[PDB]
């Protein structure tokens, strides 16, 4: 089932085991795959036959490797055929193929240089997002207030259509400031940090705007949120069907 | 038993038609002429003023013949036109 | 249910020919009897899926041309073979079985352009599925240019050996009974149009007055080949036929009906009227549909003709009023497959059936009456058979009807019209004299 | 006279039949896009694939409702 892309150079997989093990304990059969070591490409379709049902794209640093492995015109055709997708990004990791694919969906992530920052924060060292910013009850509804840890996040702009499902928000004060003299990508609460998307065929994509959200070093603050977002992404939390009309 | 029916099939003679289909239009026209050359006399008899019993008799006696001839022309003509029997 | 183990296959070589749009299996087996009371039986094993669609099952000795009483039964299922003479307790006899299935491989890519070649995928069992212990077994595929496997097994022994015109398999020295744990799947090239007649109903109108027998058939034809991607485009079609590329394309452009010896008054009709692209040469009726039948397209049409009656009836010997008719059961395109056949024979107004025999086991037989032109009482006598699975050129038989038609009812046909005309005249008389 | 550069492409319909003499032509409506894009964008993405590249441009769009 699930496929797991990663890049040892950018982010080692050893810091994401806790969640993938949690997937292996729920009957998922996931095949690990490297980005550069394997010169041979992976085959999502063979003669109009979808092989895998899920994809997890851990952070990468662009390059021609990813672009060879899964081009846009193939990833769109895979996602359209009821193939769920998880996708991560960060100002240190912005794959061009991912950016173009998301732009084709309707989500616009930030570019490489731009990074979000918030001066009104309890912890100056990294980003702490309050649990009051949850925007969609079906994905995750906070039973009790908590603080999700993010680090060097990158907010995204959203178009105005009926499929996009905002899941988290950025604090109103926060703003993206790039190194160069480029205009701020997103100002205020208009910038979203975690964004879902549901196809018309009930396929589901989830974009997480930080590489530090799913790391195993942060499992005391945002454990339940991640374990519910990974359930929603793989079509096993909120699925509805009508039996007799 | 398929074997014995298949044995009886080949042994027997073939089918000889009663009146060949090539000479049926001739009988069709030669009966169409007669079946109206007679059925006009029927209408003349019924129209003519005479005894009722004699009218009935000379109507039915030459109406039965016209009936038979028409009922035997309407088969030859139907076969000749391409709609068999 | 398992049959009492009584025989041992001392040789088992099977060949499958996939060259003519239906799987034709031919197994040659030498068989030995277990030392016991002489038994006269044999149970060939068909899988429950394949057995649902099988249209011909014969079995004969190699030495003797004559066949045996091969019969199907009524979750592995079985077919019964029975020998004329009881086999000795310890004897060795060769035998050959021929089966004709009705399933062809599905198109593998399923979306091909109208100029590309299509490949088909078929799923069978590698190791022989028999009800007895087999000693030696070999498997062979023929009838295609190129073969390939699909998810091949790691074990080298279970791997096909390619040949120039065939795809063989290595002989296995010892195989246990009821072994069906390996589902082989193989792809092969095939460029035929893969016709399939979803419903055929053919009427045969006997007639003694005109002495002609006329056939009328109503085909519902579906192409099963790989559908075409990007949709239809007349530009590509009319640009490829102007080059020499109409060799063995997988869409139907012209059908070739094979009629009886001397036919006349051919016609080819369609639901929306008359089709003018037909051509009747000697003993051959070429038909061009309105549109070329690509993969997945349906065409329903009608075709009819007329024959002399002297070739199909025979008057009996003892009496001159007992007739025997031998109606052909199928004559259509060269290699099709029929999923339903409804054969109706319309004997004349006053016939009365005495015997009915068919060379292929039918599903249902019934007798009714249906009125036609100038049928003023009880019409014609319709006798309808319903067959289920039939092949085009190997299910060649002749239905034998035996009836009687007395002259006391041969001449009632003009009298039944004379009665109406006489009644009309005697009514006009009363209406005019009153 | 008609030149092949005249007729623009058809993005919302797709031809499904046309007679031998091109007399009657039957087209079919395309099913709406699954991702919600306008079919003209799909068309411009499939006909202009390699050369239509822009480095970085902040999209101008109304605030998410
Ligand atoms: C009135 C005098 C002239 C009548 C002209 C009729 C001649 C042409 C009729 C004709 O062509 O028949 C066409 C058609 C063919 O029938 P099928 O559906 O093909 O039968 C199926 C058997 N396989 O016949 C009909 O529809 C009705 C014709 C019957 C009337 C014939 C009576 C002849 C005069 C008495
Ligand atoms: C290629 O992948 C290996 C995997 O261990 C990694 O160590 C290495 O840094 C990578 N090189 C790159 C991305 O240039
Ligand atoms: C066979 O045909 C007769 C005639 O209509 C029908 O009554 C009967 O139900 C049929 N039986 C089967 C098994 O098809």
């Amino acid at each position: 089932r699930t496929l797991v892309l990663y890049d040892q150079s950018t982010e080692p997989l050893e810091e994401y085991s806790v969640y993938l093990k949690d997937l292996e304990q729920r009957n998922y059969k996931l095949e690990y795959l490297d980005i550069n070591s394997t010169s041979t490409t992976v085959d999502l379709y063979d003669k109009e036959q979808r092989l895998f049902d899920n994809i997890i794209v851990f952070p990468t640093k662009g390059g021609k490797n990813l672009a060879r492995q899964i081009p846009v015109k193939q990833l769109i055709k895979f996602f359209e055929n009821e193939g769920n997708i998880l996708c991560m990004s960060s100002p240190g990791a912005v794959p061009n193929t991912i950016r173009l694919f998301l732009n084709e969906l309707g989500i616009y992530p930030s570019p490489k240089g731009h990074v979000i920052r918030d001066y009104f924060s309890p912890s100056s060292e990294e980003l702490v997002v309050s649990s009051n910013h949850l925007l969609n009850k079906y994905v995750y509804n906070a039973r009790k207030s908590e603080d999700f840890v993010f680090g060097e996040s990158s907010a995204a702009l959203l178009e105005n259509r009926e499929q996009i499902v905002p899941i988290l928000n950025a604090p109103r004060t926060s703003f993206t400031e790039s190194k160069g003299k480029c205009n701020s990508w997103t100002s205020g609460s208009q910038g979203f940090l975690v964004v879902g998307f549901q196809n018309l065929n009930n396929a589901r994509l989830v974009w997480i705007g930080s590489s530090d959200f799913l790391k195993n070093k942060n499992q005391d603050s945002n454990q339940e949120f991640a374990k519910e977002l990974l359930k929603w992404t793989f079509n096993e939390k909120s699925v509805i069907k009508s039996v007799h009309a | 038993t398929y074997e014995q029916l298949y044995k009886e099939f080949h042994s027997s003679k073939s089918f000889q038609p009663f009146i060949h289909l090539d000479t049926q239009p001739k009988f069709a026209i030669c009966g169409l002429i007669v079946t109206l050359a007679v059925l006009s006399s029927a209408l003349f008899a019924v129209g003519s003023k005479s005894s009722y019993i004699k009218k009935l008799f000379f109507y039915t006696i030459l109406s039965v013949i016209g009936s038979l001839f028409a009922g035997l022309t309407t088969v030859f003509a139907s076969n000749s036109f391409g709609v068999y029997v | 249910y398992e049959p009492p183990a009584t025989w041992e296959n001392v040789d088992y070589k099977r060949t499958i020919d996939v060259s003519n749009a239906y799987i034709s299996e031919t197994i040659e087996i030498t068989i030995k009897n277990i030392a016991s009371e002489p038994a006269t039986e044999y149970f060939t094993a068909f899988e429950s899926g394949i057995f649902s669609k099988v249209s011909f099952f014969s079995a004969y000795f190699t030495n003797e041309a004559t066949f045996l009483n091969s019969q199907l039964l009524a979750e592995i299922r079985y077919g019964i073979i029975q020998f004329p003479n009881a086999i000795s307790p310890q004897e060795e006899v060769s035998l050959v079985i021929k089966s004709f299935y009705n399933t062809v491989g599905i198109p593998y890519p399923e979306h091909v352009g109208m100029s590309e070649e299509q490949h088909l995928l078929w799923e069978t069992n590698r190791l022989p599925l028999s009800a007895y212990d087999t000693k030696k077994a070999s498997f062979t595929l023929i009838g295609s240019s190129s073969f390939e496997e699909y998810h091949p097994p790691n074990d080298e022994s279970l791997l096909g050996k390619a040949n120039g015109n065939s795809f063989e398999f290595g002989p296995w020295e010892d195989i246990p009974r009821f072994s069906s744990n390996e589902t082989l799947a193989i792809v092969y090239s095939h460029n035929a149009p893969l016709n399939q007649v979803v419903n055929l109903r053919r009427d045969i109108w006997l007639s003694h007055w005109a002495s002609t027998i006329q056939f009328e058939e109503y085909y519902e034809l579906t192409n099963k080949a790989a559908k075409l991607s990007k949709g239809f485009s007349r530009l590509e079609l009319m640009k490829q036929i102007q080059t020499q590329n109409m060799r063995q394309t997988h869409f139907v452009t012209v059908l070739d009906m094979l009629l009886p010896e001397g036919a006349t008054d051919h016609y080819f009709t369609d639901l929306v009227g008359l089709v003018s692209t037909s051509h009747a040469e000697r003993d051959h009726f070429f038909i061009r549909p309105r549109f070329p039948i690509f993969g997945g397209w349906n065409y329903n049409f009608t075709v009819g003709w007329t024959n002399k009656l002297s070739d199909f009836l025979h008057v009996s010997s003892g009496s001159d009023e007992k007739f025997v008719a031998s109606i052909p059961i199928l004559n259509g395109p060269p290699d099709t497959v029929y999923d339903n056949v409804e054969l109706s024979v319309f004997l004349p107004e006053g016939a009365e059936i005495f015997d009915i025999d068919s060379p292929v086991p039918f599903t249902n037989v019934s007798i009714e009456t249906q009125k036609s032109y100038f049928d003023l009482n009880k019409g014609h006598v319709k006798l309808t058979f319903s067959y289920r699975n039939l092949i085009s050129q190997v299910a060649n038989g002749q239905v034998l009807i035996k009836y009687d038609y007395p002259k006391s009812s041969f001449f009632k046909k003009p009298l039944s019209i004379a009665c109406y005309i006489f009644t009309a005249l005697m009514g006009v008389f009363v209406l005019k004299t009153l | 006279m008609i030149t092949p550069l005249d007729v623009p492409p058809l993005d919302y319909f797709d031809e499904v039949f046309t007679s031998e003499n091109w007399m009657v032509r039957i087209y079919q409506l395309k099913k709406d896009d699954a991702q919600g894009r306008t079919l003209r964008d799909v068309g411009e993405l499939t006909r202009s694939s390699t050369k239509t590249r822009r480095s970085i441009k902040r999209p101008e769009l109304g605030l998410r409702v």
